[PDB]
RNA sequence: GAGGCAGUUUCUGGUACUC
RNA sequence: GAGUGCCAGAAGCUGCCUC
């Protein structure tokens, strides 16, 4: 219910999510998420959406949404 | 002083109940120099979609569509 | 109509001159309530530090620290 | 008072595509 | 002259979290 980028950081407060940036005429952006256990990727059309998404699939590796 | 965004309210209402939020660009349309952007948006079951001569603005207008449908859910 | 901020002038300046920039916080030092900033920046050969009760603060002043070394350059 | 994440408004610099 | 995208930067405001 949060956003997905604050949730991955209030999530891993248990045990501070590690991020990272990756290298067309629609070029794209890609941005890693490292929090120890695994490694998550995620793309986007801005640097922003690229770092929700690459959140939102790190909450969906651990199964919370 | 200044009002909030149709973005932020959403953004916030949705905290208070735990809702899921996604905001999304449907798709693009026109020549580089004429543009019209789309963005439709969920709030856990509603949903709102705004269009716009910019992303900013198409996503606006999907906030606002959607808080006239958050407008019936029950208080506190 | 605002003014352009130190940290944004470095900025413009080290683009036209092709010169590579870099903010960094130093450390924080001090005792839990006392505690201050320190931030140092490297536009090229050029340096500047800056100190401050907040990082914004301290970033402002390193800012200022160069900006008077690269004030004594040629403008050609 | 300080830090972090997010959202947003305004402004600055640069750049790409198009008229 | 103009539009939009993208990168960087600054100031303001809002929300949540930590001290």
């Amino acid at each position: 219910g949060i956003n997905p980028i604050s949730r991955l950081a209030q999530i891993q407060q248990a045990k501070e999510p590690e991020y990272t940036l990756l290298t067309p005429r629609r070029r794209e952006f890609v941005m890693q998420v490292k929090v120890g256990n695994h490694t998550a990727e995620g793309t986007g059309t801005n640097k922003k959406v690229a770092k929700r998404n690459a959140a939102e699939n790190m909450l969906e590796i651990l199964g919370f949404k | 002083h200044m009002n909030k965004s149709e973005i932020s309210q959403v953004f916030e209402i949705a905290l208070k109940r735990n809702l899921p939020v996604n905001f999304e660009v449907a798709r693009e349309s026109g020549p580089p120099h004429m543009k019209n952007f789309v963005t439709k948006v969920s709030v856990g079951e509603f949903v709102g979609e705004g269009e716009g001569k910019s992303k900013k603005i198409s996503k606006k207008n999907a906030a606002i569509a959607v808080l006239e449908e958050l407008k019936k859910l029950p208080p506190l």
